């Protein structure tokens, strides 16, 4: 009951999926062969972690997940990697030819060859659920598969599962971490196409994560492994309420009520703390007040933007570990007298708090320090439109010359789809302006 | 008997009001069904047309 | 004269289960349903709330659209005592959404509940009516609960409907949509209940923080107040004495105009216990009527009492109670209406609650309750003028028109209460 199925699309989605499922296993005490010695109900159960793991009669705990990519070499590393035994071979789906950084090939030319198979595997997972809650979809904006195949998959999921909820973790492109020149095109195309099909989308700016790794973990040039371990901690914070329970636990769906005031305004800003090296964590205990304070520092955002220059329509604090509400309330009282926290005039100004007691874990031999308490803030701020403005500007620069547009037309697309997608982004930006304006 | 009949008239008005509530309840849920189905049909047709 | 108790949603079942723990103790019923008490006032009217191997079973129906909280009741101290077939629950939940409780998720489950209601009502020698516990801020208690009330009225139109309705407050809030759910629910209650005890989470929080000096109040703290109130407010229904009250006499005597049936309870002494100094009758009467002791965040001095019913519990001077009760009216005659003579009545019961040698409980029909509906109306309007968060409801089939009509009906209610504050 309340199962969530995760779908990992393209290289970014798959590699982040590797990191996330490894972290889940460590948090839950599941070994790489899928055995979970603490779990006394063999082959089934209704425990909180069963929202994310099914069980075989042989004691294996299997991610409710599908990994899909149009080339094989990233999923092959899952097939041969440390956690190969976690997954049934049928959950890992690959084609032979990727989308060549081209939305059109991911959505149409190549993607249409494998979409029916992907949907048949997802159906196989859904059929094992007694009360499917929805989907979590992991993908980049910029790749041909992450943009184009994900939009196709989302459109098909709406047809096959109705209004069943679909949440995204979307990797927003940054020049620092490698990136095709056409990624602004792919980003706008997939954002426009998926907008009506997604209920809530957590954007993750690769530049934000890159900066956090360089600045807080003192890593000179972070790798994908560095970025994805940090990303998995944010994902884990956000899904922890689904996977654990406790008296102070608040379900992600309750936060979602507060975070989405209009269907299209569904892009929360995530901030996480604390991110600290082993050397600095040793002999330093970060208190509740300390980590809370860190959420309001822009350097700790998942997306680069300035909330001081927008307005809030919601603020949610997801705590894990050694945290009691008394310390939370005090920390928030302090924050509210020292920070620029301006809400829109049509929404209440309370912070919604949840506490998950299970403490955070880290991957042994990684760079993140193990801490006793952490927090992820989810806010809905009009400032997140700065991220769309930045992407729309790069789009416009190229599109006014039609640079690279022939690679999409060659695959059957029309310029009409470009201007329609760009107009939808313009209306999105205007939506964010309108909701921040004071009421008459 | 005239007072009894007045009680009966008032109960009948009441049950008639509650009957109007039940039909509104029916209209709301069939409206939700109709809109979910029209979403699915719209999405299916746009996808087919664009492919 | 049997009462059928229904508890719906998370809040409903939590304050519901506390109510049964408290009164089961007062009547000497242990968690396993066997009576092991020491007095016979305990069993004389036991059948008002319990059915009868000489074990007693609460005439209680437990309803929720998700199984969580009712798993918690079944594991709690008195969980063994409820009739297992009277647990009626779904799996989907209501997502803090009135529309889901009232129109989609709840509609699926409501007929099962009415089958259990019907069975309980058939084993009734003479059914007084119904008592429902729920909040107005969520989805199941609010949306499905008012749907139940409507279906119950249609099947038992000549029986009394009584609710303990927990009103939401930004000071103790789960979601931003609470004003929407509460406004939609108040409309249902104005039409389909005969008596509603307004239990205001803002007042309970204030009382826990200021008076009880609990700086981090939990729902457990709030529910300690609600439990004490529910016990005191039902005393004359459950115990024999001078005045044997029932739900219909309650309504005839406290409700001068059919829509103004929303009561402010009050209680004394307020406790989080920890104190052994029993209060003098003067002190009970003083605190009970103090604003700082009322479970709805309304200033009675901002309005007028239409009717008041007070009950004193424990052993104490009947003569001193009458003297202090008469003192409070004769000293603040301005806060009682002139056009309802002798509108304050007082009862006594020898059997005190638990941990208290004497207590006082107050039922008031005060025009100051309009402040609570104004507060909600303001919060409702702040979002609704921008149609904020409405898609959660239109996605379930609802139209904006229904919100407009609910806003209108609640403002009418506020107006009607003000009409009689100036009479
Ligand atoms: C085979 O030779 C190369 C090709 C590219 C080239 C390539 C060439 C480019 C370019 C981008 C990109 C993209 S980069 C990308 N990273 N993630 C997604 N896409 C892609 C990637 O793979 C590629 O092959 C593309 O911008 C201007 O010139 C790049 C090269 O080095 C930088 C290689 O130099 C020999
Ligand atoms: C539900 O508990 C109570 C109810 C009443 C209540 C009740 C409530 C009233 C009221 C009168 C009356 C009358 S009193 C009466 N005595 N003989 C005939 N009628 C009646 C009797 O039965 C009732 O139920 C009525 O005036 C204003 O508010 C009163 C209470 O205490 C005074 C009780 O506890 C506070
Ligand atoms: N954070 C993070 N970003 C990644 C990772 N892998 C790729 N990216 C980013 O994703 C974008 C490129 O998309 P990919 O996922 O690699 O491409 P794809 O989905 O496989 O699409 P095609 O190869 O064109 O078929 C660029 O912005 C990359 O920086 C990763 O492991 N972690
Ligand atoms: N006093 C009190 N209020 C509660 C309790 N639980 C929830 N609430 C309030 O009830 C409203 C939320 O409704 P809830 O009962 O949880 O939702 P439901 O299960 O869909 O009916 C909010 O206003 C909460 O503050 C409780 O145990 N005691
Ligand atoms: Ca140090
Ligand atoms: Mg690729
Ligand atoms: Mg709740
Ligand atoms: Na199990
Ligand atoms: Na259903």
């Amino acid at each position: 009951m309340r199962e969530c199925i995760s779908i990992h699309v393209g290289q970014a989605g798959v590699q982040i999926g590797n990191a996330c499922w490894e972290l889940y296993c460590l948090e839950h005490g599941i070994q790489p062969d899928g055995q979970m010695p603490s779990d006394k109900t063999i082959g089934g159960g209704d425990d909180s972690f069963n929202t994310f793991f099914s069980e075989t009669g042989a004691g294996k705990h299997v991610p409710r997940a599908v990994f899909v990519d149009l080339e094989p070499t990233v999923i092959d590393e899952v097939r041969t990697g440390t956690y190969r035994q976690l997954f049934h071979p049928e959950q890992l789906i690959t084609g032979k030819e990727d989308a060549a950084n081209n939305y059109a090939r991911g959505h149409y030319t190549i993607g249409k060859e494998i979409i029916d198979l992907v949907l048949d595997r997802i159906r196989k997972l859904a059929d094992q659920c007694t009360g499917l809650q929805g989907f979590l979809v992991f993908h980049s904006f910029g790749g041909g598969t992450g943009s184009g195949f994900t939009s196709l998959l989302m459109e098909r999921l709406s047809v096959d599962y109705g209004k069943k909820s679909k949440l995204e973790f979307s990797i927003y492109p940054a020049p620092q971490v490698s990136t095709a020149v056409v990624e602004p095109y792919n980003s706008i195309l997939t954002t426009h196409t998926t907008l009506e099909h997604s209920d809530c989308a957590f954007m993750v700016d690769n530049e934000a994560i890159y900066d956090i790794c360089r600045r807080n973990l003192d890593i000179e040039r972070p790798t994908y492994t560095n970025l994805n371990r940090l990303i998995s901690q944010i994902v884990s914070s956000i899904t922890a309420s689904l996977r654990f329970d406790g008296a102070l636990n608040v379900d992600l769906t309750e936060f979602q009520t507060n975070l989405v005031p209009y269907p299209r305004i569904h892009f929360p800003l995530a901030t996480y703390a604390p991110v600290i090296s082993a050397e600095k964590a040793y002999h330093e205990q970060l208190s509740v007040a300390e980590i809370t304070n860190a959420c309001f520092e822009p350097a700790n955002q998942m997306v680069k933007c300035d909330p001081r220059h927008g307005k809030y329509m919601a603020c949610c604090l997801l705590y894990r570990g050694d945290v009691v509400p008394k310390d939370v309330n005090a920390a928030i009282a302090t924050i509210k007298t020292k920070r620029s926290i301006q809400f829109v005039d049509w929404c209440p100004t309370g912070f919604k708090v949840g506490i998950n007691y299970q403490p955070p874990t880290v991957v042994p031999g990684g760079d993140l320090a193990k801490v006793q308490r952490a927090v992820c803030m989810l806010s809905n701020t009009t400032a997140i439109a700065e991220a769309w403005a930045r992407l729309d500007h790069k789009f416009d620069l190229m599109y006014a010359k039609r640079a690279f547009v022939h690679w999409y037309v060659g695959e059957g697309m029309e310029e009409g789809e470009f201007s329609e997608a760009r107009e939808d982004m313009a209306a999105l930006e205007k939506d964010y302006e309108e909701v921040g304006v004071d009421s008459v | 008997e005239a007072a009894e009949e007045r009680r009966k008239y008032q109960e009948a008005e009441l049950l008639k009001h509650l009957a109007e509530k039940r039909e509104h309840e029916r209209e709301v849920i069939q409206k939700a069904i109709e809109e979910n189905n029209n979403f699915i049909k719209m999405a299916k047709e746009k996808l087919a047309q664009k492919m | 004269r049997e009462i059928v108790h229904i508890q719906a949603g998370q809040c409903g079942n939590q304050i519901g289960a506390k109510f049964w723990e408290v009164i089961s103790d007062e009547h000497g019923i242990d968690p396993t349903g066997s009576y092991h008490g020491d007095s016979d006032l305990q069993l004389e009217r036991i059948n008002v709330y319990y059915n009868e191997g000489n074990k007693y079973v609460p005439r209680a129906i437990l309803v929720d659209l998700e199984p969580g909280t009712m798993d918690s009741v079944r594991s709690g101290p008195f969980g063994q005592i409820f009739r297992p077939d009277n647990f009626v629950f779904g799996q989907s939940g209501a997502g803090n959404n009135w529309a889901k409780g009232h129109y989609t998720e709840g509609a699926e489950l409501v007929d099962s509940v009415l089958d259990v209601v019907r069975k309980e009502s058939e084993s009734c020698d003479c059914l007084q009516g119904f008592q429902l516990t729920h909040s107005l801020g969520g989805g199941t208690g609010s949306g499905m609960g008012t749907l139940l009330i409507s279906k119950i009225r249609e099947e038992y139109p000549d029986r009394i409907m009584n609710t303990f309705s927990v009103m939401p407050s930004p000071k103790v809030s789960d979601t931003v949509v609470e004003p929407y759910n509460a406004t939609l629910s108040v409309h249902q209650l104005v039409e389909n209940t005969d008596e509603t005890y307004c239990i205001d989470n803002e007042a309970l929080y204030d009382i826990c923080f200021r008076t009880l000096k609990l700086t981090t109040p939990t729902y457990g703290d709030l529910n300690h107040l609600v439990s004490a109130t529910m016990s005191g407010v039902t005393t004359c229904l459950r115990f024999p004495g001078q005045l044997n009250a029932d739900l219909r006499k309650l309504a005839v005597n406290m409700v001068p105009f059919p829509r103004l049936h929303f009561f402010m309870p009050g209680f004394a002494p307020l406790t989080s216990s920890q104190q052994y100094r029993a209060l003098t009758v003067p002190e009970l009467t003083q605190q009970m009527f103090d604003s700082k002791n009322m479970m709805a965040a309304c200033d009675p001095r901002h309005g007028r009492y239409l009717t008041v019913a007070a009950i004193f519990r424990g052993r104490m001077s009947m003569k001193e109670v009458d003297e202090q009760m008469l003192n409070v009216q004769n000293k603040n005659s301005s806060y009682f209406v002139e056009w309802i003579p002798n509108n304050v009545k007082t009862a006594v019961c020898d059997i005190p609650p638990r941990g208290l040698k004497m207590s006082a409980t107050f039922i008031g029909n005060s025009t100051a309750i309009q402040e609570l509906f104004k507060r909600i109306s303001e919060q409702f309007t702040a979002m609704f003028r921008r149609k904020a968060f409405l898609h959660w409801y239109t996605g379930e089939g609802m139209d904006e028109m229904e919100f407009t009509e609910a806003e209108s009906n609640m403002n009418d209610l506020v107006s009607e209460y003000q009409q009689y504050q100036d009479a």
